RNA sequence: AAAUG
RNA sequence: CGCGGGGUGGAGCAGCCUGGUAGCUCGUCGGGCUCAUAACCCGAAGGUCGUCGGUUCAAAUCCGGCCCCCGCAACCA
RNA sequence: CGCGGGGUGGAGCAGCCUGGUAGCUCGUCGGGCUCAUAACCCGAAGGUCGUCGGUUCAAAUCCGGCCCCCGCAACCA
RNA sequence: UCCCCCGUGCCCAUAGCGGCGUGGAACCACCCGUUCCCAUUCCGAACACGGAAGUGAAACGCGCCAGCGCCGAUGGUACUGGGCGGGCGACCGCCUGGGAGAGUAGGUCGGUGCGGGGG
RNA sequence: AGAGCGCAAGGGUAGAAGGGGGCCUGACUGCGAGGCCUGCAAGCCGAGCAGGGGCGAAAGCCGGGCCUAGUGAACCGGUGGU
RNA sequence: CCACCAGCCUACCAAACCCUGUCAAACUCCGAAGGGUCCCAGGUGGAGCCUGGGAGUGAGGGCGCGAGCGAUAACGUCCGCGU
């Protein structure tokens, strides 16, 4: 499928009033959402794998798409580390796969959120690409309370194709990241 | 220091490298015959030139003592000796600047560099600063 | 005196020189690693060792970036 | 796979997800 | 990633270097050790028709046709950076029937 | 632990080294006897 | 089984 | 390398004999008595009786292979 | 200096060989029995594992260096 | 014969980093789509296939600047085959032939072989 | 390229020798031109031929491991085969 | 002074980094003289090579030079090149 709001929103308004901002001479040189990584950090899950087949599906599931099971390196003695047993689940979002994510993040999973106030301003990487952290997971959609385990959240992973901050910065206030400012 | 363990001794060539220029001071104590110089020697001459012109100027020593001196503990032959009785000193070829004063006047500085040159095992000579810079 | 110790020294190094005349299966240079690297008509076995493939003269070349060969030009 | 956002608050949104069950209390317009 | 190149060389001679472009494919079988081509059958910036693999196979025949004529047999095929496969593997397809 | 691979229809040997406890308790690899040509071997 | 002030 | 007899509860062990019984001791918990401490007494939780196959209605018990330990005797170019 | 052994809560010892997990007795501390003390009963606290560096995912533990303590030796005809 | 592009090899940084500018006819890339071949420890990102619309933004090609990087003499010295001379020595000096490293002056935003395409 | 490459150091190495996956067992049999090293005995490298195979579309690669330690003449006997 | 905070900065201890200035058997971006080997040439010399018979030698020493050990001691010691 390939067809829905955040998509002609960005299009049909965002698009252009970017460029009323910055004028790009050419067409490519304007901002562009291409790329979202939700990606959790279960090291509490290095033993029991129930918790880490489940989260995977929970995680899966939120996203449609499919999760990776990310592998150790080095070794945290102080947590139980070694080569690569513990996990943490890896999804890339493009296309329209992330779009239709992006969707019920903007309308459904950061509506509901204990005490929100906003997303943190500051929380630029100093090239057009933005990083946010949830602490619970059924804030999504179709997760359901007889359905949690346990809160296990984790943090998304936003790219754009623009270089400074400020210039990311309005591409996703356009889109509807509501920022604290 | 810190380091890594006892050297050899090797030979003292010619004073090619051994030697440069002042670049410190207003005037320089140099060597002119070649010798391993003790630490204790590098501080005693050093004492001695702040000991003679006290709350002096400054004192810059050139030369630091990275060389492990060995020394066997009186007995036959074998192993090779622990020593390091006089602990470390630096080589030191002729021409090279080991000492220079700065902060004080000519008689301030002639006599205290002189005093050095009592404290050290080799025939020196003081040197003002010409004009000679690279 | 923990020390006082060694190994018998491997007689290594290059073993024919540029201009040498060699038979197929000569050995060439004898090394640690790829110091020389193979080229034309030589080849290297499992301990580096490059060696002639065919006769002819030995010809060493320097490539920078690229490293040093041996070659056995022959002509007969 | 369509969906039903029924949010809770008057709006109702609609996307693209598993399942058109879904039942927000409280979404982005409150 | 040209790794691929260095092996196929130390190996033999008569390379099939194969460039192929997002609406092109070229071939070249190239004498090394002097670095000199002996024939060029280029593909769509040549004369062919629009479907890819379909033109893949055209002129690795075609390349055969003025190769084998000079006397050449050495296949030694430079998979370039691209798997070997449809458009690059319908070109040896075709050399492999002339 | 040395091991010896005995071939299967016949007593054949290779020269060989199993390493037991770490995961080894099935050695069964292929080779080649002089009798006959290329057949399966057991570990024994 | 239970010493001392 | 051959021969001999062992694995049973948290620990030690009977039961194996010859098929229908898993017990005892201390240990752990509760209770009884106690200056205290044991002693004593009551009750209690806890063992595919090594492993995989086999005869049997039914074995840890008889059988075969094997894992591990203990021991016996011999050898060591 | 050379060979061997040892530095661990206040005292005296175990753990090191077989890397992960601070153990025992006494003392100390709070509370009980006594008119009170002790004994006795019930609880708790207390370690930087001499020291520096290295190995290791991790060091009281393995490795090297220096310091301290204990025994022997330092023949010298 | 001359210019531009594409594939490829040689020299192996004077070929590089950076900065500015330029090219889309062709070429190339980017790009459109995920049905077929093929693919993701997830994702058509990558590999792959079918291909128009768009763009030269990215990448790439070409061209400029010497900030970094890189190259770097001449002269002189070190050091040293060989031949000599001087002190107790740690050492020192001459003849003869060879002759650095560093540093100075300077150079450098490449050169070139083959094949194909376009004017 | 200061990481990695099982372990010591070294040399080597990302244009892989490092990391991941698919299929596999050439840690083959019978040989072996020509050499490195060398007092002897040993030690090391090895193209290629034959047989029967592995992976690859193919050119090809495979007679263990990036390499240099991880070892023991003869004698005497055990065991399996001819 | 300011502690529930601060920076230029302090005659205060210092990682990283930068400038000045240096050191190293087990450090090298560099790097000689020389040494080794091969080809061509001169070289007829108690030269050279091959096969065999006969040996002795296997405590060496001093000196020059290059290093280790030693104490930049020894008619010291241990190697290297030469005599
Ligand atoms: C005390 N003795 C020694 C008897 C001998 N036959 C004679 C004798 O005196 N030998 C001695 C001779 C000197 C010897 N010695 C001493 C010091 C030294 N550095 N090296 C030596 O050889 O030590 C010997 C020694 O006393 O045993 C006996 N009980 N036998
Ligand atoms: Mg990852
Ligand atoms: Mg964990
Ligand atoms: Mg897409
Ligand atoms: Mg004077
Ligand atoms: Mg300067
Ligand atoms: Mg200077
Ligand atoms: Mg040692
Ligand atoms: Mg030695
Ligand atoms: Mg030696
Ligand atoms: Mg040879
Ligand atoms: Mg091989
Ligand atoms: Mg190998
Ligand atoms: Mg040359
Ligand atoms: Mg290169
Ligand atoms: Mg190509
Ligand atoms: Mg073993
Ligand atoms: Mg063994
Ligand atoms: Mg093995
Ligand atoms: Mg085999
Ligand atoms: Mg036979
Ligand atoms: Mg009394
Ligand atoms: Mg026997
Ligand atoms: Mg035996
Ligand atoms: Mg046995
Ligand atoms: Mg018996
Ligand atoms: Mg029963
Ligand atoms: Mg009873
Ligand atoms: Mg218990
Ligand atoms: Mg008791
Ligand atoms: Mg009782
Ligand atoms: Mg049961
Ligand atoms: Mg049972
Ligand atoms: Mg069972
Ligand atoms: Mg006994
Ligand atoms: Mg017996
Ligand atoms: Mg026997
Ligand atoms: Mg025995
Ligand atoms: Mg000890
Ligand atoms: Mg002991
Ligand atoms: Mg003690
Ligand atoms: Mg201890
Ligand atoms: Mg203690
Ligand atoms: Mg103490
Ligand atoms: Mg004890
Ligand atoms: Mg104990
Ligand atoms: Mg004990
Ligand atoms: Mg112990
Ligand atoms: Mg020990
Ligand atoms: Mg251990
Ligand atoms: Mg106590
Ligand atoms: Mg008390
Ligand atoms: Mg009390
Ligand atoms: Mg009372
Ligand atoms: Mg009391
Ligand atoms: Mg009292
Ligand atoms: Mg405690
Ligand atoms: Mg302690
Ligand atoms: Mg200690
Ligand atoms: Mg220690
Ligand atoms: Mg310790
Ligand atoms: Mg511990
Ligand atoms: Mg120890
Ligand atoms: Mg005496
Ligand atoms: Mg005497
Ligand atoms: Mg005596
Ligand atoms: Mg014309
Ligand atoms: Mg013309
Ligand atoms: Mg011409
Ligand atoms: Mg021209
Ligand atoms: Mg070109
Ligand atoms: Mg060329
Ligand atoms: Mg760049
Ligand atoms: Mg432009
Ligand atoms: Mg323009
Ligand atoms: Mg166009
Ligand atoms: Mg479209
Ligand atoms: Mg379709
Ligand atoms: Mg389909
Ligand atoms: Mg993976
Ligand atoms: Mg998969
Ligand atoms: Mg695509
Ligand atoms: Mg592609
Ligand atoms: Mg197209
Ligand atoms: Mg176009
Ligand atoms: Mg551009
Ligand atoms: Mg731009
Ligand atoms: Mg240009
Ligand atoms: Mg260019
Ligand atoms: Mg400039
Ligand atoms: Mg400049
Ligand atoms: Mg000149
Ligand atoms: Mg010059
Ligand atoms: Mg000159
Ligand atoms: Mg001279
Ligand atoms: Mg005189
Ligand atoms: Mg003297
Ligand atoms: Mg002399
Ligand atoms: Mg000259
Ligand atoms: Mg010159
Ligand atoms: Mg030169
Ligand atoms: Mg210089
Ligand atoms: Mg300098
Ligand atoms: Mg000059
Ligand atoms: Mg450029
Ligand atoms: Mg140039
Ligand atoms: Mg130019
Ligand atoms: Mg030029
Ligand atoms: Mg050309
Ligand atoms: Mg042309
Ligand atoms: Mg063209
Ligand atoms: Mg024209
Ligand atoms: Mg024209
Ligand atoms: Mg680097
Ligand atoms: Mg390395
Ligand atoms: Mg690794
Ligand atoms: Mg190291
Ligand atoms: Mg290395
Ligand atoms: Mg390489
Ligand atoms: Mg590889
Ligand atoms: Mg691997
Ligand atoms: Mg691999
Ligand atoms: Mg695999
Ligand atoms: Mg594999
Ligand atoms: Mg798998
Ligand atoms: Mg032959
Ligand atoms: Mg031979
Ligand atoms: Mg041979
Ligand atoms: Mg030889
Ligand atoms: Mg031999
Ligand atoms: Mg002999
Ligand atoms: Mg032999
Ligand atoms: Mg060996
Ligand atoms: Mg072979
Ligand atoms: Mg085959
Ligand atoms: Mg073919
Ligand atoms: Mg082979
Ligand atoms: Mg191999
Ligand atoms: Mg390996
Ligand atoms: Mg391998
Ligand atoms: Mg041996
Ligand atoms: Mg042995
Ligand atoms: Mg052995
Ligand atoms: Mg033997
Ligand atoms: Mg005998
Ligand atoms: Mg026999
Ligand atoms: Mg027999
Ligand atoms: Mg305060
Ligand atoms: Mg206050
Ligand atoms: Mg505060
Ligand atoms: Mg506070
Ligand atoms: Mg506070
Ligand atoms: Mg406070
Ligand atoms: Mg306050
Ligand atoms: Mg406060
Ligand atoms: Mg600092
Ligand atoms: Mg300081
Ligand atoms: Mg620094
Ligand atoms: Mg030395
Ligand atoms: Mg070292
Ligand atoms: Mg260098
Ligand atoms: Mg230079
Ligand atoms: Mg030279
Ligand atoms: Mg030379
Ligand atoms: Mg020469
Ligand atoms: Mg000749
Ligand atoms: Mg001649
Ligand atoms: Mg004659
Ligand atoms: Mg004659
Ligand atoms: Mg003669
Ligand atoms: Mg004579
Ligand atoms: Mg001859
Ligand atoms: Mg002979
Ligand atoms: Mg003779
Ligand atoms: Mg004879
Ligand atoms: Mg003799
Ligand atoms: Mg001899
Ligand atoms: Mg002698
Ligand atoms: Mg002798
Ligand atoms: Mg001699
Ligand atoms: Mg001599
Ligand atoms: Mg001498
Ligand atoms: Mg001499
Ligand atoms: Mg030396
Ligand atoms: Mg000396
Ligand atoms: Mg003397
Ligand atoms: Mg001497
Ligand atoms: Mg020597």
């Amino acid at each position: 499928p390939l067809d829905l709001a955040l998509k002609r929103k960005y299009y049909e308004e965002v698009r252009p009033e970017l460029i009323r901002r910055f004028g790009y001479q050419n067409v490519w040189e304007v901002p562009r959402l291409e790329k979202v990584v939700i990606n959790q950090g279960l090291g509490e899950a290095k033993e029991d794998a129930r918790i880490l087949e489940k989260a995977a599906q929970e995680l899966a599931l939120i996203t449609g798409q499919k999760p990776a099971v990310t592998r150790a390196k080095k070794s945290i003695s102080n947590f139980k580390l070694r080569k690569g047993m513990p996990i943490g689940l890896r999804v890339t979002l493009r296309r329209d796969r992330m779009w239709i994510f992006l969707e019920k993040l903007l309308n459904v999973a950061l509506p509901r959120i204990r005490d929100f106030r906003g997303l943190n301003p500051n929380s630029f990487d100093g090239r057009g690409n933005y990083n946010l952290g949830l602490r619970e997971q059924l804030i999504f959609p179709e997760i359901t309370y007889d359905m949690v385990d346990a809160l296990r959240g984790m943090d998304i992973a936003v790219v754009t194709t623009a270089e400074t901050d400020e210039e990311a910065r309005a591409l996703l206030e356009l889109l509807g990241f509501p920022f604290r400012k | 220091r810190m380091k890594y363990r006892k050297q050899q001794r090797g030979r003292l060539k010619g004073a090619t490298k051994g030697g440069d220029y002042v670049a410190f001071g207003d005037f320089g104590l140099v060597a002119l015959e070649p010798a391993w110089i003790t630490a204790q020697q590098i501080e005693a001459a050093r004492v001695a030139m702040v000991r003679h012109f006290r709350r002096g100027g400054k004192i810059f020593i050139r030369i630091f003592p990275d060389k492990p001196y060995t020394k066997k503990p009186l007995e036959v032959r074998m192993g090779k000796g622990k020593g390091n009785v006089e602990g470390y000193v630096a080589v030191v070829k002729p021409g090279r600047v080991m000492f220079e004063v700065a902060g004080v006047t000519e008689e301030q500085a002639m006599e205290a560099l002189r005093i050095a040159g009592h404290k050290l095992p080799i025939k020196t000579k003081i040197v003002r600063r010409d004009a000679y810079d690279e | 005196t923990k020390n006082g110790r060694d190994s018998q020294a491997k007689r290594l190094g290059v073993k024919r020189y540029e201009g040498q005349v060699v038979r197929a299966g000569n050995i060439l240079v004898r090394q640690r690693g790829t110091r020389f690297k193979p080229g034309k008509n030589v080849g290297m076995g499992r301990d580096f060792t490059l060696f002639a493939l065919v006769d002819g003269v030995v010809e060493f070349q320097d490539r920078g970036r690229l490293g040093r060969y041996v070659h056995v030009r022959p002509l007969a | 796979v369509p969906a039903r956002i029924i949010c809770g608050c008057g709006n109702v949104i609609e996307t693209y997800s598993t399942k058109p069950e879904i039942y927000v209390e409280v979404c982005s317009k409150c | 990633k040209f790794r691929v190149r260095n092996r196929i060389k130390r190996t033999g001679r008569l390379r099939l270097s194969v460039f192929r472009s997002l609406k092109h494919i070229y071939a070249q079988i190239i004498d090394d050790e002097k670095g000199v081509t002996l024939v060029s059958a280029s593909s769509l910036a040549l004369k062919l028709k629009g479907n890819k693999t379909e033109v893949a196979r055209q002129v690795g025949r075609a390349l055969a046709e003025k190769a084998l004529a000079l006397g050449i047999k050495q296949v030694a095929f430079d998979r370039g950076p691209y798997k070997y496969h449809g458009r690059v593997k319908a070109l040896a397809e075709g050399a492999r029937e002339g | 632990l040395l091991l010896e691979c005995t071939e299967c229809k016949r007593r054949n040997y290779a020269t060989e080294k199993n390493k037991r406890n770490t995961p080894n308790k099935l050695e069964l690899r292929k080779y080649c006897p002089w009798c006959r040509k290329h057949t399966v071997h057991r570990e024994v």
